[PDB]
């Protein structure tokens, strides 16, 4: 049909650019944000995917929750999260991250991520190397291409 | 002198810009009461002819006051072309 | 009040600014340069309550060339004149008003 | 046509921003010794595409506490500006050849000022009004400094038209004439574009994007839109007052692939120099300009009045 | 007359009525205090331009300058006021007594 | 005609009347702003680009201080915007139903105020037919501040020069 | 009339973009997405209280001296007269008063921000 | 290597080349092939003027000459 | 040249406006046609409506803003 050839195509327009063009949020928590850095490094370029920093979760779409996350900075990590604009997405790295990691049963910690935003690819490791984490920003752009909102719409 | 070839030495190795932004206002200060192309200047801004020249009724008594635009009488400005 | 201390020592301090008949660069004249220049040589040396009765003349005309009242006056009675005309059609404007003749070089 | 003159000055302007935005990113990753954007296509060169798109299908929102009405405008002021500030710029010919055409671009840039103080003091937040008095100190400093510097240069020039100064630099040109006076200007460019190493007002370590904190999705673009408009703007400005090229009226595509060179070669220089140096201190940037360049400025100024009248070289005024 | 002078005479008029009429900020008055000047300048510059005053075209500069002198004046002692009592309000200027 | 220079002269009081009515100093100073454009585009349209351009240049630098001085000094809890105070809002209203009625009644008729005479014709029809050639007069007029003027000069020169002295003693405290 | 039309132009383009930004794009806004920044936690006070202005004295000279600009723009004409001296005299009185109240807030210490 | 940072210069070039060269194009196209006329005084508008009234056809660009004269 | 051929312009411009001026302003009771407004009977030039006030708006605009807004 005419109109589900165009938002077939008009969906594929937008899916492209979102995917090839993911800003994520520069926040780092405990050691795994190390690997971030390595990735942005020259030996793992993420600028040349697509793939650059910005300091203002307003100017980000992606989330990259790296490291440990307790009890006393959830309601911030929370904060930031809600005042990053949709669309937005998450990837939780590392076991601290995804799981407990090595406090799972500490008082002070939030057993997962996911407790306390929606994550959409998780990440594994202690710390998942550069090309591990390189490879999760390549499986959520995947995921990216997959959405299909103009499709649902027409359809709806 | 001494006393001032210490003080330029003190402020050249101090304060190279103030020094130079002085010695530059000195130079632009002093310089044109003795360059002698200031008379030049003012004689070619005296030679343009922004309006139109109005000729002047002869009375029979104007022996230096040209007829003709190309009549030996009247200004010259050949040193400017020659310039 | 007034010491004239321009006039004393034969300075030229603001006199050039007083008027616009005056000396202006590269010789522009002013708009009004000879109604002020009448006017001027008009009250010159008879003090101001002579000037005020008797160069009044001068000082209108003066007055005219600065501000365009009476001119203004005359012109919108005229465009009235002609647009009441036109309304009901007596007047046909000629075709060197309404843009369809050559004009002077 | 006008209409069809003023669509052709606009859109490859917006082009040129946007490759101009992917050739800092590869330009900064060579420099770096990275590669920056080769994915998203040939050589990286759909990445402005998708990054608009991104940007302007992405979703904007408006704080609780802002002021709606300046919050919308300082964008749109940002950028109509930032277009405007091309109209009269000879290449070699002006879109719109005004008589003073550089007291026009002053006025306009400090016109433009006030976007991104708008944009600050309505977004309501703590790090927008910090960037907000950033751009006060720094626009003081950079207009008074950017008044005298120019001011000089055209009275070398004879008049306020860049066509005239074309006509000056007809021979040689004017860095040869008046380097020391080039190279306070380029730094006084760089102030006024708020590029490196004077990127107070959004500087990103100190505060979490300065006075567009809040500014997301189109209106963002908008304010990065003007910003390279006025990167490319003002190296052409300098191209056109400090390296003339030679002009032949009966083909004039010469002068403009010679202006585009240095133009290019000049805001090349600017992503160097990002990519070279730390950043400055407001306060220190306020001292530069006051305490070095102000004394030298007027003492240079000073010399300029004096130079044409000594050696009886007085511009024409036409 | 024209209706341009009308405008600006106009302006220059409601200008002064809202220095005359202070509300809480001495801020506020000053920029009254300035939109006057401006009105002045306008108002000075289509009458000389008007009339071909060719030496009259300096006037209107003097005119910025010692308004921009006057208006560094206001900020000097707003400043002064601030650092006194906390706020610009001129309500605290009121230890004098009439 | 087009009435060019006339709109421009109403955006001016308009802007005027915004200012005047002071909502609060950020608004007041994009009032100020709006109308030295607007006046600057008034002057331009008279005959002089350079007074033109030169005041929406100072206003636009004296602007910038004031935006400085009001978040430092001016500032609120809840600035005031014309809308917000009644205060305000009536005095803008009054502002703009008196331009109103001003720019009505002279359209209609010659309007003769009680101050003074304003005559409902065109300010294109106000202007003068003869003109000059390759100089501007207002920029030989500006440009004789410095051979003529002399004594304008000297008084301004000490003025900005006292001017500064005193900005620094007033503000010494102590 | 060109510039008129030139600025409507500009104008229309970037209200234009800002409608397409504002209304093309799927909206979904909460309390807590559109409240304030402040790196994650909550603001302690409000913007709007008063924000010290260290360089206050600097912006009122900075008045003073943008009028030292507008007096020395002129000059570019101001060399085609035939009165050059008095010209370039009274160019540099004005330059070397402008200088002169530089260097005398610097030596008062009038450049020094406020601690 | 280095290289791969000249095709984006190269389109930004090319999109900085279009606003001068379609602008004296236009100006030419819109002058009758010649450079359009700078007029900045009232001298050089009153020579347009000039132009146009001596054209006949309301164009300044419309050149006449001996062939007018007689 | 310009010069003789601004004065034969404006000459013939006033004559063609006093010509309409007699035609329009025939049943005004008390009109004087091509009466001047100054008491002296040197020449004035005329303002600008003198000249351009019976026209066509495009011919009043030119004169007034063609230079002006020439760019
Ligand atoms: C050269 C320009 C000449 C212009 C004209 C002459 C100007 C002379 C100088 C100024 C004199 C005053 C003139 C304006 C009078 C305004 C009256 C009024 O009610 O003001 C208070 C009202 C309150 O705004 P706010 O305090 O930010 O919002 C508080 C509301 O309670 C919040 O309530 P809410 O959130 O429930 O309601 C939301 C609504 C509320 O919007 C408004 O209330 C604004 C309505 C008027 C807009 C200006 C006209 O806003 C929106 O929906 C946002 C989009 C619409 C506005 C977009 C920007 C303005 C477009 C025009 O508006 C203003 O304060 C206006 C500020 C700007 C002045 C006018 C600027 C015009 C610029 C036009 C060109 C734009 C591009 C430039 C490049
Ligand atoms: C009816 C229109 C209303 C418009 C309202 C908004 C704009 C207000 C300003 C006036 C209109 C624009 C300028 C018209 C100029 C007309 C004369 C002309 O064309 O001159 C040719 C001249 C030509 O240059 P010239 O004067 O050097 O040369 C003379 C002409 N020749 C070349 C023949 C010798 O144009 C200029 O000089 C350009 C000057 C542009 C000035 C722009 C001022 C306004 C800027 C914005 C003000 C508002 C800021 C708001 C901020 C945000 C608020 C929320
Ligand atoms: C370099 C350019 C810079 C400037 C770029 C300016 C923007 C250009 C964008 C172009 C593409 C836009 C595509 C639509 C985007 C929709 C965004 C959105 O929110 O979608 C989700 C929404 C989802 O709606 P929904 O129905 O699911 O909403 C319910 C949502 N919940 C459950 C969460 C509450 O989709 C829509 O609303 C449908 C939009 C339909 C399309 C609208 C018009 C687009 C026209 C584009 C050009 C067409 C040209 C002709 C066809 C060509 C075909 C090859
Ligand atoms: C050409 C002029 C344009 C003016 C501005 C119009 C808005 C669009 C601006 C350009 C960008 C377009 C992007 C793509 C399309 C999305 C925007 C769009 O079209 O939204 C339409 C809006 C969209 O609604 P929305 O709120 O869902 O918009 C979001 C859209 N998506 C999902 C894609 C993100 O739809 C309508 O307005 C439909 C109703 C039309 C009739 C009512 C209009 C409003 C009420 C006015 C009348 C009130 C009184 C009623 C009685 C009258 C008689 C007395
Ligand atoms: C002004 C209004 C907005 C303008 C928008 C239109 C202008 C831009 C046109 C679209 C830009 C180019 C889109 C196509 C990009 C092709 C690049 C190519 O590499 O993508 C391939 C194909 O692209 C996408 O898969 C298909 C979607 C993009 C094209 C959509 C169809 C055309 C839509 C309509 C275009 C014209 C717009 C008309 C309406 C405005 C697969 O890439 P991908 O697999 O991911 O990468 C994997 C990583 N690799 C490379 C290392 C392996
Ligand atoms: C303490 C209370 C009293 C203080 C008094 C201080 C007075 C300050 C000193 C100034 C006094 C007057 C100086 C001269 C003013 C201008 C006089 C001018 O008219 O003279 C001209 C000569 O000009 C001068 O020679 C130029 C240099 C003058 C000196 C300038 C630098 C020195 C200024 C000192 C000021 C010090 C600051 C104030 C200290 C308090 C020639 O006369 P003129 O008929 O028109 O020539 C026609 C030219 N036209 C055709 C273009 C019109
Ligand atoms: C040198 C002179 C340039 C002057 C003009 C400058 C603007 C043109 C910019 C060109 C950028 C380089 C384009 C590289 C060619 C890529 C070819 C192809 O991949 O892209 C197609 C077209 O690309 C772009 O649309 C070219 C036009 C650029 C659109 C610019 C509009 C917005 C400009 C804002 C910046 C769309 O792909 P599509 O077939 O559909 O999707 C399926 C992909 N497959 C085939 C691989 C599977
Ligand atoms: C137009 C194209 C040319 C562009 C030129 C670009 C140059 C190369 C790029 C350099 C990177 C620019 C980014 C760096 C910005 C900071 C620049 C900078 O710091 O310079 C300022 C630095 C002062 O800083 P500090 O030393 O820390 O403080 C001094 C404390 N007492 O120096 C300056 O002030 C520069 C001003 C002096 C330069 C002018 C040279 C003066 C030489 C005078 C001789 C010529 C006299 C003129 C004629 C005299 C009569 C014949
Ligand atoms: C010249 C203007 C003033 C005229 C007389 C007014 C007197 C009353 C008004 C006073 C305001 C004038 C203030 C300016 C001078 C005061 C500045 C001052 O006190 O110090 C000057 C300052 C001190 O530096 P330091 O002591 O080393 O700093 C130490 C820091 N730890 O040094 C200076 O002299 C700088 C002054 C530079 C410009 C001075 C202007 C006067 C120069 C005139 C030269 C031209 C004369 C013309 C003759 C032409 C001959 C052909
Ligand atoms: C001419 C051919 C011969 C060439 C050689 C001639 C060169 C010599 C000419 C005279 C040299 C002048 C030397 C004076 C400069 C040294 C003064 C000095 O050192 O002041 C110290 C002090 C150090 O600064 P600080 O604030 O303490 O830094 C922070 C430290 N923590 O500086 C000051 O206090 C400021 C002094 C006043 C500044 C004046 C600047 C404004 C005037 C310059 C504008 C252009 C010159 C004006 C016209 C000049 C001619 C009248
Ligand atoms: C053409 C008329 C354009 C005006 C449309 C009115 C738009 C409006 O009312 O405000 C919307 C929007 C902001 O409202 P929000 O509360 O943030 O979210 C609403 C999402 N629908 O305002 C705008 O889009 C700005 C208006 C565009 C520029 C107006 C001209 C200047
Ligand atoms: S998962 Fe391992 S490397 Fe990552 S934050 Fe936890 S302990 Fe550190």
């Amino acid at each position: 049909s005419r109109g589900e050839y165009v938002v077939a195509k008009l969906d594929d327009l937008v899916n492209w650019a979102r995917r090839s063009s993911l800003w994520p949020m520069t926040f780092g928590l405990a050691c795994c944000a190390v690997e971030m850095m390595h990735m942005a490094a020259p030996r793992y370029d993420m600028d040349r995917f697509g793939v650059v920093f910005r300091a203002s979760p307003r100017q980000s779409d992606v989330m990259i929750v790296a490291g440990t996350l307790t009890n006393k900075m959830a309601p911030a990590l929370r904060k930031v999260y809600d005042q990053m604009p949709e669309p937005r997405y998450v990837v939780s790295m590392g076991s601290c991250a995804n799981g407990g990691g090595y406090y799972h049963y500490s008082y002070s910690v939030v057993r997962g991520c996911d407790r306390i935003v929606p994550v959409d690819i998780y990440v594994p490791g202690c710390p998942p190397t550069a090309e591990a984490l390189l490879y999760g920003i390549l499986q959520l752009q995947r995921k990216i291409k997959r959405e299909k909102r103009l499709r649902i719409w027409y359809r709806r | 002198a001494g006393r001032i070839a210490s003080f330029l030495k003190n402020a050249w190795a101090k304060e190279p810009v103030l020094v130079a932004s002085f010695a530059i206002g000195g130079l632009a200060i002093i310089l044109p009461s003795l360059s002698p192309y200031t008379n030049y200047a003012i004689r070619i801004n005296r030679a343009t002819p922004y309006n139109y020249p109005v000729p002047l009724r002869d009375d029979g008594n104007m022996p230096d006051v040209p007829s003709h635009p190309q009549d030996p009488q009247g200004p010259s400005l050949e040193w400017l072309k020659n310039l | 009040p007034f010491f004239d201390v321009q006039k004393r020592l034969g300075l030229d301090l603001d006199r050039w600014m007083t008027i616009q008949s005056a000396e202006q660069p590269h010789k522009i004249p002013g708009r009004c340069h000879a109604f002020e220049k009448e006017w001027i040589e008009c009250a010159h040396g008879i003090g101001g309550i002579r000037a005020e009765k008797e160069c009044k003349i001068e000082f209108d005309d003066f007055v005219e060339c600065l501000l365009r009242q009476k001119t203004m006056k005359r012109l919108s009675a005229i465009k009235r004149q002609r647009d009441k005309l036109i309304k009901e059609g007596k007047y046909t404007p000629p075709p060197h008003h309404l843009g369809k003749e050559d004009p002077r070089p | 046509m006008f209409m069809i003159n003023i669509l052709s000055l606009i859109i490859p302007i917006l082009l040129a921003v946007a490759f101009l935005t992917l050739v800092e990113r590869k330009v900064l990753g060579y420099m770096q010794l990275r590669k920056g954007p080769n994915v998203v296509g040939p050589y990286g060169l759909l990445q402005p595409i998708a990054d608009a798109l991104k940007l302007f299908t992405k979703e904007p929102l408006r704080p609780a506490t802002s002021s709606i009405s300046m919050f919308i405008i300082a964008p749109i002021l940002a950028l109509s500006l930032a277009l405007t500030m091309w109209v009269p710029l000879p290449m070699p010919y002006p879109l719109i050849n005004m008589n003073l055409g550089v007291l026009f671009m002053l006025a306009m840039s400090s016109l433009a000022v006030y976007s991104i103080l708008w944009s600050g003091w309505a977004s309501n937040s703590k790090y927008a009004l910090i960037g907000a008095l950033r751009a006060v100190a720094q626009t003081i400093s950079y207009e008074v400094t950017l008044a005298i510097i120019l001011l000089s240069v055209l009275l070398m020039n004879g008049s306020y038209t860049l066509s005239t100064l074309i006509t000056t630099q007809e021979h040689i040109w004017m860095i040869f004439t008046s380097w020391p006076l080039a190279m306070m200007w380029f730094i006084s460019t760089l102030a006024e574009t708020n590029r490196a190493p004077f990127d107070l007002t959004e500087g990103e370590s100190e505060l979490v994007s300065g006075f567009n904190v809040e500014y997301a999705a189109g209106p963002f673009a908008m304010f990065f839109m003007a910003e390279y408009a006025n990167i490319i703007m003002m190296n052409a400005f300098t191209a056109i007052l400090f390296l003339g090229a030679s002009h032949d009226p009966h083909t004039p595509e010469l002068y403009t692939i010679n202006f585009v060179l240095k133009t290019l070669a000049l805001t090349i220089t600017f992503l160097w120099i990002r990519a070279s140096y730390p950043r400055f201190r407001y306060d220190q940037l306020m001292h530069l300009l006051w305490k070095s360049f102000l004394p030298l400025t007027l003492a240079l100024c000073m010399w300029h009045i004096s130079l044409p009248i000594m050696t009886a070289s007085i511009p024409p005024q036409s | 007359m024209p209706l341009v002078y009308m405008n600006i005479i106009m302006a220059f008029a409601i200008a002064l009525a809202g220095l005359l009429m202070y509300r809480s900020h001495l801020m506020s008055s000053l920029l009254c205090l300035e939109g006057m000047m401006l009105s002045l300048f306008i108002m000075s510059t289509l009458i000389i331009l008007n009339t071909h005053f060719t030496l009259a075209n300096m006037m209107p500069i003097i005119l910025l300058v010692f308004a921009a002198c006057e208006a560094a004046l206001g900020l000097s002692l707003l400043v002064m006021v601030s650092n006194t009592y906390g706020t610009d309000y001129v309500q605290n200027l009121n230890l004098l007594q009439c | 005609t087009m009435y060019i220079a006339f709109i421009l002269s109403t955006i001016f009081v308009i802007g005027f009347v915004g200012f005047s009515s002071k909502p609060s100093p950020i608004y007041g100073g994009l009032g100020l702003i709006v109308s030295g454009g607007v006046g600057c585009g008034i002057v331009l349209n008279f005959g002089g680009s350079f007074l033109g351009l030169m005041v929406f240049l100072i206003y636009l630098g004296g602007m910038l201080v004031v935006f400085g001085y009001t978040t430092a000094m001016a500032t609120e809890m809840y600035p005031e915007v014309w809308v917000s105070n009644k205060t305000v809002f009536g005095a803008f209203v009054s502002g703009l139903m008196m331009e109103f009625c001003m720019v009505y009644y002279a359209l209609k008729e010659e309007e003769v105020e009680i101050i003074f005479k304003f005559n409902g014709l065109g300010d294109w029809v106000i202007y003068d037919t003869g003109d000059s050639g390759f100089f501007s007069e207002e920029a030989m007029g500006i440009a004789a501040l410095y051979s003529y003027g002399t004594w304008l000069v000297i008084v301004t020169g000490w003025s900005l020069l006292i001017g500064v002295v005193v900005i620094m003693e007033i503000t010494r405290g102590n | 009339m060109n510039i008129m039309l030139t600025l409507l132009t500009n104008v229309t383009l970037a209200s234009l973009l800002v409608l397409i930004a504002f209304w093309l794009p799927q909206l979904n806004a909460y309390s807590e997405k559109t409240s304030p920044y402040e790196c994650g936690f909550d603001p302690m006070g409000s913007a709007r209280l008063p924000f010290s202005m260290k360089f206050f004295l600097v912006a009122i000279t900075f008045l003073l001296f943008d009028l030292e600009i507008a007096l020395l723009l002129p000059l570019p004409w101001a060399s085609q007269t035939n009165n050059l001296k008095t010209m370039l005299t009274m160019a540099l009185f004005l330059l070397i008063l402008l200088a002169a109240s530089l260097a005398y807030e610097w030596t008062q210490k009038g450049l020094e921000w406020a601690e | 290597m280095w290289f791969e940072i000249l095709p984006g210069i190269a389109v930004m070039a090319a999109c900085l080349f279009i606003p001068g060269m379609a602008t004296a194009h236009i100006h030419k196209f819109t002058n009758g092939g010649k450079e359009k006329r700078v007029a900045h005084f009232s001298y050089q508008w009153n020579l347009m003027e000039r132009d146009r009234c001596i054209s006949g056809v309301n164009r300044y660009h419309v050149t006449k000459g001996l062939e007018n004269i007689d | 040249l310009f010069q003789a051929e601004k004065d034969r312009r404006v000459l013939q411009m006033l004559r063609e406006n006093l010509e309409e001026e007699a035609i329009i302003m025939k049943d005004v009771p008390d009109w004087k046609v091509g009466e001047s407004v100054f008491h002296t009977t040197r020449w004035v030039t005329p303002m600008m409506g003198e000249l351009y006030g019976l026209r066509t708006n495009e011919e009043i605009l030119s004169a007034t803003y063609g230079f002006i807004w020439y760019t």
